[PDB]
RNA sequence: GCCUAUAAGACAGAAAACUUCUUAAAGGGACACAUUUCAAAAGAAAAAGGAAGCAUUCAGCAAUAACAGGUCUGUGAUGCCCUUAGACAUCUUGGGCCGCACGCGCGCUACAAUGGAGUUACUAGAGAGUACCGAGAUUGAAAUAGUUAAGGAAAACUCAAAAGAACGUACAUGACAGGGAUAAAUGAUUGGAAUUAUUUGUUUUGAACGAGGAAUUCCUUGUAAUAUCGAGUCAUUAACUCGAGAUGAAUACGUCC
């Protein structure tokens, strides 16, 4: 039901609270990268999980 | 005769001076035995030194530890300390170095505090607070 | 049996002066016993800084420090430390205690 | 873990014109008398002989009157002087004997005597302020 | 391992108990009158529970001059005390009530147990003969029930 | 609310001993809820139980009680 | 020879993880200073980031049980507690209690929230945090002015946000907060 | 010298070398040097080594200019004004500064079972002390406290931990044994004097309080939090402050909302 998106890099951060990062992550089962809005902390080498893949989190 | 090392460990204020010697496995802290430790939930984690690399390093060894200071678990400490120091610094001093360096890894690769001292330390108090950091509530109306 | 104890506020002094007894004792006495530190007393004032009760309240530490050195002789009760000032500096104490 | 019998259990027990929970042990539900607390019902127990881990709704009626007894006659039941709430009794005699629902009408009495005495202490316990010498600004602040 | 020499080697609590109906079944203490109507300090709030709390705290003093040379009334005392918390203040220690510890003292001196240091009280050579003889028979006791953490089972 | 047993009767005891033992998890907490009893009537059911050799203790201490069902 | 520390003396650390995402942030089996025959030690995990996954997962279970006032700095309380309730977990179940925690850390963990509102996702170090805050948390209130016992109150906490059940408090919380983000897309 | 062990030691009381611990002086020791990467440079981020790698941490001192910010009630520091023998000088006795329909601030204790109560073993650091100051030990006894009374101008004598821990078919979820206000009858301390309770013991009395609205405070590691010890004031009186150790969370490594 669910799908994994290892994190390949950091872009930076969200709103000015500064509480969500936003990371560029890559699916391991169709080697494609995805923007995601991820609430910290986390890492690079971290691996996520998304229930959904279609939502180019990108916050304009 | 009775070839014999001294070494010691420390916490926040506890110290635990040991006399290893040679013997037939007998510990004693301040008289009584390492298996009537006054908190006894922390008796394994003492006797934790033993088992890191086999009771038989410290059958032929008699230790005498003497603990003067900080509380009780502070104490525990300061005894893991004692007793993984002795096998080292004896194994130094009568045995050869590979085994010694053998020893001081195994104990390094489970858990370095085993050998070096944590030096963490009581802050002092400041004024305009009740601790370290923190302060007294301000008040505005 | 004698015994000398200094003590003073300043360390730099009682170093001076334990040495100097040792380098004297060569003469006019046998052997030095080494200076026997007693551990260092501090006496600590805190006071607050304003002379009223206005404003955040701020506080000043103040501390003496009183620095023993305990001396051992055997010599004789005659010749003792014979001059035993040396024109001793301000604020270095001296006294001799034999049995 | 015996079947207790149905006819022993009384869930009240009718002590000095008061009733004791019976679920309680016999110190802890003889605390229910207004005029014994917790260290006196111990010393109660314990001079009278009733065991103090069973429970107080299964106490026999022999042992319910000698609890009684030692209540109201307690100088004779070698129970010491200081123990006693009442010592230095006025109005003649010297003995306490307070464990009862006495404790309140002595406590008035002698507030109305010391109404009509007119003292400092009475004349605090007519206005209905604190009377042991304590701070009225701030606290002690029922709303009226 | 483990070596007996003393009182040392074996559970406090555990030895405290053995020496407790020892006195009980040798009838050599006597029981004060105000047994039942004393508290063991001011900080207390109720009267000892256990039954035998005269003999239990006697085995506990007769341990504490067993370890310590010297010791006073006012020593025990302390040893001996809570923590006075009956009102809205924070709590403060005090000392235990000295009736209770001098008479127990006091009884033990009776007994041949304990002695009269010039600074304090001691134990006695018939009193350590004493001591530790019940101190070995919880030793044997001890072994054969438990077995040592340096011979427990390596897991 | 809940004035659960204060000691016991001849309805309680016998599904006390019938089916307290069958439970996988016994402490004076659950048997207390189950069968609506005191928990200081629970330890002292569960000594005789234990005693009568229905129930085998794993951790019994001065602190929290744990018994289960035996079964040998 | 071969050293292979245990739990309190009954339970090992030979345990699988289903979560790939956060195989590498639990401190379980994958070096030697994770095997811990207490849950007691006195590391500093809090003085880098991304330090604290060092911890023994076990440890850090305890010291999130050590909450509120009159509970600061009582660790050998939270130990015996846990201790305690280890057994219970294993006798419910019949399974490794540490396996079993493993499991209810997996199932009890959001992996998705909302924040000024928008749905973002939860980081795996975040997952773990939580789960464990709010399996303790349950267990916490569930026990309050209860005649269960902590341990007891903690047991079925954990085997019951095991597998799925909804009966615990972490589960209940997990789907709420995960409902609400699905409608903040 | 005494005592128990299968076989080592324990304790008492001597008495001599010893210096790992302790004490405290002199030196030594980290400066990011050195590797990797990033930015020719100043530099930055891992990691390893190390007792120590955020300037290593916590503090002290801390520039220019200013407020008409507080104190003339700390000063025989002080200008001008006021009172100045029926005094606003000074002394004596009594009271008040504690007075309660209420409103606000700093705090202590609780609303319990991560608990209260009964017993048992415990484990610190930094303080302070005499021409009556800190008080050992012995006794009187239910407790406060009383009568006798060593050593100590102190690493020498006094001075001592409790949170927590361990024991039980104790308490079992109920304003209950959680809570200890309010009142009562009595025992003593300090004082020339205790009533408007100085402080405290005993027995009884058993109130709100079921985790707290709008709002708002402090805190990034031996830190918060929790409970305690010492000191300042102190004839007597800490819920206050200044310090000290005891156990040891969670949560970020961020952004200017």
């Amino acid at each position: 039901p669910v799908i994994y998106a290892q994190v390949t890099e950091i872009l930076g951060r969200t709103g000015s609270r500064g509480g969500v990062l936003q990371v560029r992550c890559d699916i391991m089962g169709e080697n494609r990268q995805i923007l995601r809005n991820v609430k910290g902390p986390i890492r690079v080498g971290d691996i996520l999980t998304l229930l959904e893949a279609e939502r180019e989190a990108r916050r304009l | 005769a009775l070839k014999s090392v001294q070494v010691f460990g420390k916490k926040k204020t506890a110290i635990a001076v040991c006399l290893c010697k040679e013997g037939k496995g007998m510990i004693r802290v301040n008289g009584v035995p390492l298996d009537l430790i006054n908190p006894p939930v922390l008796r394994i984690k003492v006797f934790e030194p033993l088992f890191i690399v086999g009771k038989e390093n410290y059958a032929k060894l008699d230790l005498k530890i003497r603990v003067t200071g900080g509380g009780q678990v502070a104490q525990a400490y300061a005894i893991r300390q004692a007793i993984a120091k002795a096998l080292i610094a004896y194994n130094q001093k009568f045995v050869d170095e590979t085994t010694k360096n053998e020893l001081k890894a195994k104990f390094l690769e489970y858990d370095r505090t085993l050998l070096v001292a944590d030096p963490r330390r009581c802050e002092a108090k400041k004024f305009g607070g009740p601790g370290a950091r923190a302060k007294y509530q301000k008040s505005y109306r | 049996n004698i015994t000398i104890t200094i003590t003073s506020t300043k360390v730099k002094a009682v170093e001076s002066l334990c040495a100097e007894v040792k380098e004297n004792g060569k003469k006019k006495g046998v052997q030095v016993k080494g200076p026997v530190r007693i551990p260092t007393k501090t006496l600590r004032i805190t006071t607050r800084k304003t002379p009223c009760g206005e404003g955040s309240k701020t506080w000043d530490h103040y501390q003496m420090r009183i620095y023993k050195r305990v001396l051992s002789m055997k010599t004789t009760p005659e010749t003792v430390k014979e001059i035993t000032s040396l024109k001793v500096e301000p604020g270095v104490e001296l006294e001799v205690a034999m049995f | 873990a015996t079947v207790t019998s149905e006819s022993e259990f009384q869930h009240m027990l009718r002590v000095c014109n008061t009733n004791l929970d019976g679920r309680r042990k016999v110190p802890y539900a003889l605390t229910g008398i207004k005029g014994c607390g917790r260290r006196y019902a111990y010393l109660v127990c314990k001079r009278a002989g009733i065991d103090v881990n069973k429970r107080a709704g299964l106490m026999t009626p022999a042992e319910i009157e000698k609890i009684v007894d030692i209540l109201n006659n307690p100088l004779n039941y070698k129970i010491p002087v200081w123990f006693l709430n009442r010592q230095k009794d006025n109005k003649d005699g010297k003995d306490s004997q307070l464990i009862a629902n006495a404790v309140e009408t002595r406590l008035r009495e002698d507030i109305e005597a010391l109404k009509k005495m007119r003292a400092h202490r009475g004349l605090r316990h007519y206005w209905g302020l604190r009377v042991r010498g304590q701070h009225t600004k701030t606290t002690g602040r029922r709303g009226r | 391992m483990h070596h007996f020499s003393n009182i040392k080697d074996v559970v406090a609590i555990d030895f405290i108990k053995a020496y407790a109906e020892h006195l009980k079944k040798s009838g050599k203490l006597e029981i004060p009158e105000w047994v039942d109507t004393v508290k063991t300090g001011m900080c207390k709030e109720l009267a000892p529970l256990n039954p035998d709390w005269i003999y239990i705290r006697a085995a506990a003093i007769a341990r504490k001059v067993y370890l310590n040379n010297g010791i006073g009334v006012m020593a025990l005392r302390r040893a001996y005390g809570d923590q006075y918390n009956k009102h809205y203040n924070p709590s403060h220690r005090t000392l235990g009530s000295g009736k209770v510890n001098r008479y127990i003292l006091q009884q033990l001196e009776k007994m041949g147990i304990v002695a009269k240091i010039q600074s304090g009280r001691s134990l006695t050579k018939e009193g350590r003969k004493d001591m530790d003889k019940i101190a070995f028979q919880v030793y044997k006791e001890h072994e054969a029930k438990v077995t040592p953490m340096i011979l427990m089972p390596m897991n | 609310k809940l004035n659960n047993a204060v000691l016991f009767d001849k309805a309680t005891l016998d599904k006390c001993t019938k089916e307290v033992p069958s439970m996988k998890v016994i402490t004076p907490a659950v048997v207390a809820d189950r069968m609506k009893i005191t928990c200081s009537l629970a330890k002292i059911l569960l000594k005789d139980l234990e005693k009568k050799e229905l129930i085998v203790p794993v951790k019994v201490d001065n602190h929290i009680w744990i018994y289960t069902r035996s079964a040998k | 020879h071969t050293f292979a520390p245990k739990l309190f003396n009954k339970w090992s650390y030979d345990v699988t993880v289903s979560d790939i995402s956060l195989k590498e942030l639990l401190a379980i089996n994958s070096k030697l200073k994770y095997q811990v025959f207490l849950p007691h030690t006195a590391g500093r995990y809090q003085i880098k980031p991304f330090r604290k996954i060092q911890c023994p997962i076990v440890e850090r279970l305890v010291c999130c049980m050590m909450q509120h006032g009159k509970n600061s700095g009582k660790k050998l309380l939270a130990m015996r507690v846990v201790e305690e309730s280890f057994e219970i977990i294993h006798l419910l179940t019949e399974k490794n209690p540490i396996q079993v925690l493993v499991d209810a850390i997996i199932n009890a963990s959001p992996r998705e929230d909302s924040t000024r509102r928008q749905a973002v996702d939860v980081s795996p170090l975040r997952r773990i945090n939580q789960a464990l805050y709010l399996m303790t948390m349950g267990c916490r209130s569930a026990a309050f002015r209860n005649s269960k016992t902590l341990a007891e109150c903690l047991a079925d906490e954990i085997v019951n946000a095991s597998k799925s059940n909804t009966a615990s408090f972490a589960i209940k919380k997990k789907e709420d907060m995960e409902r609400v983000a699905k409608s903040n897309r």
